[PDB]
């Protein structure tokens, strides 16, 4: 049998790496943390340092608040029962306040008020984390692209929570925080808007999603196909290109008749994903708002 | 025409099948045995797909439709148009992504690299069977199968779906899903970080993989690594395709009630199904 | 209608963005050739992206692409038809030449360098702090090739200091002299390292370094590329 390098066969192991310096405020990072032969096996054995800042204090703080919110609702729904808290534990949910209050903040701590200070807690979470992939970046001297790519998934989370809600006037159209109660709600959006399969921004999403997975299970193997000539050191493949590189290439203009190169098939990555979520948001932002019937919007187009 | 670098690796050698006999290319295309088996397999395929327009009464895209035959005919044959068809379409379509598959395995043998491609694609073929084969087999009937029509097997899907309630309870569609959003989650940072490496800040001299560990051990206190990153990209999209066939397989065999009411079982374990309050209380 | 102006102009978008990412993977292998290293005549629809520059760390240059693209090594290969299309027929010892699978490119002939400026990789035993964390220390253990045949003994692993990995396994041959092999292509076992790609014969073949202590990007190269080449070119003496 041949070795598929999808394990190692053997972990070596040094002194912690503490990174590179760069512009980086090293009073923000933590010591090393342990480290994990399970983990090595497949990926990095070490564990941390990390960097943490005022935004990212922030960013945690509010981000569990966030969480101990919906955790405290739920205990409430559950009676302050532990049993009952397991055994029901995906239906509970934090519902927004009713479609009476409009836009509103008086409602009610039970009946929506608590979903909006639940929600409050997760956008200052979520933006601040965003500043936090921004200022690595720009730390270290690097590119954007994560913070940008990163707008891309925020663009669908404030569709879905804010942007929508507020354009069709109450906060009742948002989602609740709930396993089941999410799910719930996503099935009824799309029965309430004439079937989602008929927005073309779904479909165009859904291509994009299994595009993904397509791409990434295509440039996964690839480098693993050709990890025996060095192919995973990208970066380097790229500034001198190599036999992998090479390869790798022609495998795909001989299999399908034209082929990417080592730094480009990472911008056929990076927009696959993206526009997973970018065209998801728009067709999210146009239901209700624009499109009241997806079917009847594709029978007049 | 070739690639600059490219004449080096166009030797001789690495076929399956036919020794030299098909081992040659066509413009960028290599060819090989199951090159001409993928041709084959494809153009009967679209041939009979196109004959299965006449018979529907249409050459319009968005409405060519092939159909499986009725749940009557349960596994058997049945007549050109009403059925029969799409069984021969899809003995071409398996015929041709098989092909395709093991055309991959010989374009590797040339080129002296690992067989992880085709062995991944294998899992989209298997994905593909699962619906048009395993289980109709596993129910009793072709019609099971979805209709080829760019329209008609998302109405498939919808009617499929509908008919055991909210598909979304089916848990191994919801462990398909997480597959599916992680993939596309790590395939965004992945282009994203290889990216920002490559490109950084203007003026600036290209930064290197420790810059690459460092900022994500940054941001979350951990780095995968190059080599891991790709392992993962790899299991997170096979898994997805893993998981996709399995809650199919498995609804309308093991399971054919409503998905929702599944969750039942953890509800009434002893211990706490009798508990009074919660949502179930 | 709204919808209808977004969706319109997406697909406007995509049309533009696919063309940009086309353009943008024509940076390296451009413009095709014939067989015989001139232009082809047919370049395709796309035409090649301006020129962008990468500026590479610790003084060694940049690098612009598309730009002249030229093998820069003599290529053992004759053409087996009069027409193109067909394989081209190694002239001398494949393994030898580097061509077919075996074939390795002229990268740069300097090492790999990390984040700090120091090599990539290195010998363990050069590599303060490094060791063996999990798995069969391969250190020690007889090398057998697909021959059954032993043809060395390991005596040390080269590792990727900033990933903290092993890439290569320093074999020792009859003659006292070493070779690196790649990770990837053997498989390490309770009682040996065993290499399907190469038969025992074949191991002296295998392309030496310069420096004991370092490891060229084009050396790598070779060395990848001769041991994957036994794949293909050993079939006759593996078992
Ligand atoms: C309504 C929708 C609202 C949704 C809002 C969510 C927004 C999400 C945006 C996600 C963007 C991901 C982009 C990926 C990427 O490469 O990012 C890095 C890229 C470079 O980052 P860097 O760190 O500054 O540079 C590092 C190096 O110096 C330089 O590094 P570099 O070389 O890697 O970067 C150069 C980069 C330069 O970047 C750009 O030029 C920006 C691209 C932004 C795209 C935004 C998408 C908009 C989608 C519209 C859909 C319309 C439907 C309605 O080149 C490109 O990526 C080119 C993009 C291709 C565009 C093709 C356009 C075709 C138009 C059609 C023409 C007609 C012909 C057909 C017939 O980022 C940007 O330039 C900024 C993007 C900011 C967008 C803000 C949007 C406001 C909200
Ligand atoms: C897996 C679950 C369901 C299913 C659920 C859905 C849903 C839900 C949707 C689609 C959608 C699509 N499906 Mg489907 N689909 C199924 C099985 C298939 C099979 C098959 C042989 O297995 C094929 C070829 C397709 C193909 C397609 C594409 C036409 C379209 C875009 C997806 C995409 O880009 O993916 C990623 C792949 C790539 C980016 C590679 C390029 C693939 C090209 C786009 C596919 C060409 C298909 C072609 C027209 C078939 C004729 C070719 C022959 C010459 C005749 N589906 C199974 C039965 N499918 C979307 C849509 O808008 O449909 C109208 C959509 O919303
Ligand atoms: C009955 C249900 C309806 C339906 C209703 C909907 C609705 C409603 C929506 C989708 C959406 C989507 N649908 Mg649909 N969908 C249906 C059937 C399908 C089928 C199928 C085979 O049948 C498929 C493949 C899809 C596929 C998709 C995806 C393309 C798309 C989601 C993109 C994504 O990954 O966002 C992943 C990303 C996000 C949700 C971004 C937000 C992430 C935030 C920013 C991060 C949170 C961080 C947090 C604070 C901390 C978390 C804790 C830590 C992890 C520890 N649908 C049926 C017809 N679908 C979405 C869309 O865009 O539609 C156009 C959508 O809104
Ligand atoms: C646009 C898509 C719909 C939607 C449709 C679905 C469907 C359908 C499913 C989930 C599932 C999940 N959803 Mg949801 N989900 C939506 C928005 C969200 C948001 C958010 C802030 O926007 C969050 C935090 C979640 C979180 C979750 C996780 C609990 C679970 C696994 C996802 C995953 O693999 O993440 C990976 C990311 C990291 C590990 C980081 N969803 C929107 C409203 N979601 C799956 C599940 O198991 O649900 C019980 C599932 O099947
Ligand atoms: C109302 C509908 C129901 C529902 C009903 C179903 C049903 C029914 C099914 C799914 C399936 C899936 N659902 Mg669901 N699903 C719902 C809502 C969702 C939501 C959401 C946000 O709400 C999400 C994210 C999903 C997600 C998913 C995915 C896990 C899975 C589809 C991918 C797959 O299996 O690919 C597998 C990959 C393939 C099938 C591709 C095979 C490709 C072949 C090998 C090659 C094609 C070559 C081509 C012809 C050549 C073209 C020419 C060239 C381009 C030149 N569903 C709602 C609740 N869902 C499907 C599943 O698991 O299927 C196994 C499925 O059958
Ligand atoms: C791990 C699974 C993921 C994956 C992986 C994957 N796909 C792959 C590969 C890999 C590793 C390849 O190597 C191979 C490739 O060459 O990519 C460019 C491929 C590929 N994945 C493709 C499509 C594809 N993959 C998909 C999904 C996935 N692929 C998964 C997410 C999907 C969807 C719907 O999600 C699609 C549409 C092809 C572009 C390509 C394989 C090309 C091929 O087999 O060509 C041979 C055949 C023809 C050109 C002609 C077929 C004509 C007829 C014989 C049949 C058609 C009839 C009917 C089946 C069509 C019905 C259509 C309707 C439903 C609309
Ligand atoms: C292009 C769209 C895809 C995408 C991209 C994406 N997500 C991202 C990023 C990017 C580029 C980040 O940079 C950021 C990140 O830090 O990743 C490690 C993130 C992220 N995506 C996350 C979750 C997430 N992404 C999802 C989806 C997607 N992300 C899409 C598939 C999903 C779902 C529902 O599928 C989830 C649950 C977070 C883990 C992380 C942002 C962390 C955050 O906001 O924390 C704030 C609060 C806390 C401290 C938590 C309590
Ligand atoms: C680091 O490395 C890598 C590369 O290189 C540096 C790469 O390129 C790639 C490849 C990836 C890309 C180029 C990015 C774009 C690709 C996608 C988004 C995936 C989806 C793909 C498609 C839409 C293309 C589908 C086209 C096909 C299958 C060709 C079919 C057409 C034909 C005309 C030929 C048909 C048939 C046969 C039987 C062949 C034999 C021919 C004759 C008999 C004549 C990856 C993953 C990679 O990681
Ligand atoms: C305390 O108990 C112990 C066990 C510790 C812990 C228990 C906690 C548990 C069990 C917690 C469970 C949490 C769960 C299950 C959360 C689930 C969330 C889900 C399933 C989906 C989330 C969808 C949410 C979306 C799309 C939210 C979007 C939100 C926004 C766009 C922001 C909206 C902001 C608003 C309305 C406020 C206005 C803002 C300003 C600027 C003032
Ligand atoms: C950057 C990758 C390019 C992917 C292009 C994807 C094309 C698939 C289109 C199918 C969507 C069809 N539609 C109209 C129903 O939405
Ligand atoms: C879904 C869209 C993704 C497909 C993009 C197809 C690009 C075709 C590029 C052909 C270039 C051919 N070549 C060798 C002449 O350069
Ligand atoms: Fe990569
Ligand atoms: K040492």
């Amino acid at each position: 049998a041949e070795y598929q390098n999808i394990f190692s066969q053997v972990q070596v192991r040094g002194p912690a790496d503490l990174g590179m310096t760069e512009d980086v405020n090293l009073a923000n990072r933590s010591g090393v943390g342990p480290f994990s032969t399970l983990l090595g096996w497949f990926g990095n054995a070490q564990l941390g340092p990390i960097y943490l800042g005022s935004l990212g204090v922030l960013s945690l703080f509010s981000g569990l608040m966030w969480f101990f919110t919906i955790g405290i609702w739920f205990w409430y729904q559950a009676g302050w029962n532990p049993a009952v808290f397991l055994r029901d534990l995906f239906f509970f949910s934090l519902e927004p306040p009713a479609p009476e209050y409009g836009l509103s903040f008086a409602a009610p701590l039970k009946e929506g008020g608590l979903w909006l200070i639940a929600s409050f807690f997760m956008f200052v979470a979520v933006w601040s984390w965003w500043g936090r992939t921004y200022l690595r970046a720009q730390a270290l001297g690097m590119g954007k692209h994560t913070a940008w790519a990163f707008l891309s998934a925020i663009w669908l989370w404030m569709v879905l929570g804010f942007i929508r809600p507020i354009l069709m006037g109450s906060w009742s159209e948002a989602v609740p925080y709930g396993i089941f109660s999410h799910l719930d709600w996503t099935n009824n959006f799309s029965l309430v808007h004439g079937n989602l399969f008929y927005n073309p921004f779904h479909g165009l999403s859904i291509a994009f999603l299994y595009g993904s997975a397509l791409l990434f299970a295509m440039h996964g193997a690839t480098i693993l196909a050709v990890s025996r000539f060095g192919g995973e050191r990208e970066l380097e493949q790229i500034a001198d290109r190599g036999t992998a590189a090479e390869r790798a290439a022609l495998f795909w203009r001989w299999t399908m008749g034209f082929n990417a190169t080592m730094e480009g098939i990472h911008r056929w990555a990076i927009w696959m994903a993206v526009l997973v979520t970018l065209t998801g948001g728009i067709g999210i932002l146009l239901s209700g708002t624009v499109v009241d019937n997806w079917y009847v919007w594709g029978q007049n187009h | 025409a070739l690639l600059s670098f490219e004449r080096k690796y166009r030797v001789p050698g690495g076929t399956l099948v036919g020794g030299n006999l098909f081992d040659f290319w066509v413009g960028p295309f290599y060819v090989g045995f199951f090159g001409v088996a993928t041709f084959f397999f494809a153009a009967l395929g679209i041939i009979l797909i196109a004959w299965s327009a006449v018979l529907q009464g249409t050459w319009n895209p968005q409405l060519i439709s092939v159909y499986p035959p009725a749940l009557e005919y349960g596994l058997g044959g049945a007549p050109l148009a009403k059925g029969g068809l799409w069984q021969i379409i899809t003995i071409c379509a398996t015929g041709a992504f098989v092909s395709w598959a093991l055309r991959e395995v010989e374009i590797c043998r040339k080129l002296g690299i690992g067989y992880h491609i085709p062995f991944a694609f294998a899992f989209a073929i298997l994905a593909y069977l699962t619906l048009v084969l395993f289980r109709p087999v596993m129910m009793g009937a072709w019609g099971y199968a979805f209709p080829y029509g760019i329209w008609t097997h998302l109405d498939w899907v919808s009617n499929t779906g509908y008919t055991y309630g909210n598909f979304h309870y089916n848990p191994a569609h919801m462990i398909a899903i997480s597959f599916f959003f992680t993939n596309a989650l790590a395939l965004a940072l992945h282009g994203a970080l290889v990216l920002s490496a490559a490109n950084p800040e203007k003026g600036k001299e290209m930064r290197t993989p420790d810059h690459e560990n460092t900022f994500f051990r940054d941001l979350v206190g951990y780095s995968i690594g190059t080599l891991g990153i790709h392992r993962l990209g790899l299991l997170l999209s096979l898994s997805a395709v893993f998981f996709s066939a399995l809650c199919m397989i498995i609804t309308g065999t093991i399971w054919f009630d409503q998905w929702v009411d599944w969750w039942q079982w953890w509800v009434k374990l002893p211990w706490w199904a009798n508990i009074p309050g919660g949502i179930n209380g | 209608d709204l919808a209808s102006l977004a969706i319109y102009s997406f697909w406007i978008f995509l049309a533009g963005l696919i063309y940009y990412l086309q353009t943008e993977n024509m940076r390296e292998g451009y413009p095709l050739e014939n067989e015989d290293g001139t232009p082809a005549a047919n370049q395709g629809p796309f035409p090649l992206p301006k020129p962008k520059t990468f500026i590479l760390p610790h003084g060694r240059g940049t690098l612009t692409v598309p730009g002249p693209e030229s093998e820069d090594r003599p290529i053992a290969l004759a053409r087996t038809a009069v027409s193109e299309g067909f394989p081209h027929a190694p002239t001398g010892d494949p393994m030898k030449d580097g061509v077919g699978p075996a074939s390795w490119v002229a990268r740069r002939d300097l090492p790999e360098l990390d984040g700090h400026g120091h090599n990539k990789i290195k010998p363990m035993k050069a590599a303060a702090g490094f060791h063996v964390s999990a798995g069969k220390n391969p250190i020690g253990l007889p090398v057998r090739g697909c021959d059954l045949e032993i043809a060395g003994k390991v005596v040390d692993i080269w590792v990727d200091i900033p990933e903290q990995m092993a890439r290569f396994l320093e074999v020792e041959l009859k003659d006292g002299s070493t070779r690196l092999l790649p990770m990837q292509m053997v498989k390490v076992q309770s009682n040996r390292v065993h290499v399907n790609a190469l038969s025992s014969d074949l191991f002296a073949g295998i392309p030496t370094i310069k420096s004991p202590t370092e490891v060229t990007l084009l050396e790598e190269d070779k060395i990848c590329g001769y041991v994957a080449g036994g794949l293909m070119y050993a079939a006759p003496k593996r078992k």
